[PDB]
């Protein structure tokens, strides 16, 4: 985050840990909002020639 | 009754059956006027016994491949609805039903297509499949829905336009018409097809990949 050294300090000695590790708030490692397309296979039965329905 | 079954009666009667039985296997009893096209020196129609060889009635007759019989690539010998067989089974192969349906096409009516290497096969018989697609009488949706599928599909093989995938659906295609229609023009329809496939599949696969590989 942006709090000071001394409030840190303050805060690790208080809940005995170190927030500073683990942070509940997210702040730049989340992923983008804007994606690359995808592209999506289709699936097993997509054959064309193999693909007699009664059979599946 | 075909005008050649029965215009052959009245000699059959005169002579006796057993005279034209004389001629011919067995089951495959008299003679048989052959037609003889294609890239041959000396295409005619001809009189021959029903179980002459087929290269030796060629090389007799229609006076051999253009270029040798070493030029020869395929044969068609029953017209458009039998499946073509390539060099390797013209060799051995006699000119009657049983032993022409043993080799998997059916001596039909004796029209012998003869086609040298000088030939675009897939050309050839994608233009036998145009002559079908027009000659559908349309009643029935196997012939008449799938013979036009078919012509589609052999059209854009000819370019190699498709994946070699779509021969295997082709090939069902044609076993969807063939056996499924209401005369037998579904089932000469789909024979050549089969035969096509059956025999130069390496030729579409390789015009397919010549055709990816410049479009890429
Ligand atoms: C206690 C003494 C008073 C000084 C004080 O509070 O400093 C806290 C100061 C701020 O630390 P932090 O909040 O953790 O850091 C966050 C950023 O500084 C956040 O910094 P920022 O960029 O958000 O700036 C906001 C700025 C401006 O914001 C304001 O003007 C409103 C705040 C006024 C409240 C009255 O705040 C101030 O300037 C006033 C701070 C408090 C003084 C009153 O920390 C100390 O100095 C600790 C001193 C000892 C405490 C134990
Ligand atoms: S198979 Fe025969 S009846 Fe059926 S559409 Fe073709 S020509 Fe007509």
């Amino acid at each position: 985050a942006s709090a000071t050294r001394v409030i840190q300090l303050l805060r690790n000695w208080a809940s005995g840990r170190d927030l500073q590790a683990k942070l509940q708030l997210r702040y730049q490692e989340i992923s983008k909002r804007t994606q690359p397309p995808p592209k999506l296979p289709v699936g097993p039965s997509h054959k064309l020639s193999n693909n007699y329905y009664c059979t599946r | 009754a075909n005008v050649e079954t029965v215009a052959v009666s009245p000699t059959i009667c005169r002579r006796g059956g057993a005279w034209f039985a004389s001629f011919g296997r067995e089951r495959n009893s008299g003679t048989k006027l052959f037609n003889i096209s294609g890239h041959v020196n000396h295409p005619c129609t001809v009189e021959e016994e029903m179980s002459v060889p087929l290269k030796e009635l060629i090389e007799k007759h229609a006076g051999g491949v253009i270029g040798g019989w070493d030029n020869l690539l395929a044969v068609i010998p029953g017209g458009s609805s039998t499946p073509l067989i390539p060099k390797s089974v013209c060799e051995t192969v006699l000119m009657d039903f049983d032993a022409l349906v043993q080799a998997q096409t059916g001596l039909g009516t004796a029209a012998v297509i003869v086609m040298d290497r000088s030939t675009d096969i897939v050309k050839a018989i994608a233009r036998l499949i145009e002559f079908y697609k027009h000659e559908s009488c349309g009643q029935c949706t196997p012939c008449r829905e799938g013979v036009d599928w078919m012509n589609k599909v052999m059209a854009r093989f000819v370019k190699g336009d498709a994946r070699p995938a779509e021969i295997d659906s082709l090939w069902e295609i044609s076993k969807q018409i063939e056996g499924h229609t209401i005369c037998a023009l579904g089932d000469g329809a789909a024979w050549p097809v089969q035969g096509l496939i059956r025999h130069f599949r390496p030729e579409l696969e390789e015009r397919m990949q010549q055709f990816a590989l410049q479009h890429q």
